[PDB]
């Protein structure tokens, strides 16, 4: 019967969708998670934390290794820590139905991601978590186990399986962890969208938006 | 407070 718990649902077209981002330097290997979606990868900002990193990025089909990433066409989301990075023509693209929007607080979320095999990957699913909301913040608290590594993986509604945010932060002392949520309309504005990309952006934290947070980098 | 970015 109906209960308190949300019953089975299909995490499979999110995880199909998962890539993993290594942006490879002389002695610094940035590795997080990013979302694939046509041409587009989606990723945290402070994947570029460092500059002129190689970028690999590896998907369901095919792996890929760009090379040096400025010389791609990015578009921020200013103000919070998600980039949209267009590839170039070869790039073989993913499909364009997954859907994003902000969260409420009638929301729960599971954190999806996707283990790389040999013929395939696997799909993989946490708990699911409540969600606070951090004033004058893109950031969202949730309670999800986290290792570095999982910035950028996808945090999903158990409503309606919409994409809320993507992993990014993490307490420096007491581990509690926070995602940096989608804005509304992110797909019409970010993605179908033909203006707004550059090649000069540059990663600056003081754009993001920390309320009360102090940001140890 | 003090917060880092999980990477």
């Amino acid at each position: 019967s109906k209960a308190l718990l949300k019953g089975v649902r299909d995490f499979n077209p999110i995880s199909a969708c998962v890539c993993l981002l290594e942006n490879s330097s002389d002695g610094h290997s940035e590795r997080l998670f990013g979302i694939g979606f046509g041409p587009y990868i989606i990723a945290n900002q402070h994947l570029f934390r460092r500059n002129n990193g190689e970028l690999t990025i590896k998907t369901m089909h095919g792996e890929f290794a760009v090379a040096n990433s400025t010389q791609l066409q990015m578009k921020p989301v200013e103000g919070r820590d998600i980039i949209v990075i267009k590839m170039a023509k070869d790039f073989p693209p993913f499909p364009q139905k997954l859907k994003f929007r902000q969260p409420t607080i009638k929301d729960r979320v599971c954190m999806v991601s996707t283990n790389f095999q040999q013929k395939s990957v696997s799909s993989l699913v946490s708990e699911s978590s409540h969600i606070v909301h951090k004033e004058d913040t893109s950031f969202w608290q949730h309670w999800i186990t986290t290792k570095d590594g999982q910035a950028g993986s996808p945090l999903v509604s158990i409503i309606d399986g919409n994409i809320l945010g993507i992993h990014s932060l993490t307490h420096t002392t007491n581990g509690s962890n926070y995602f940096v949520e989608f804005p509304e309309k992110f797909v019409a504005t970010y993605l179908d969208a033909a203006d707004g990309w550059c090649k000069n952006w540059k990663f600056n934290a003081d754009k993001i938006s920390w309320g009360s947070f102090t940001l140890v980098e | 407070e003090t917060v880092r970015f999980q990477s």
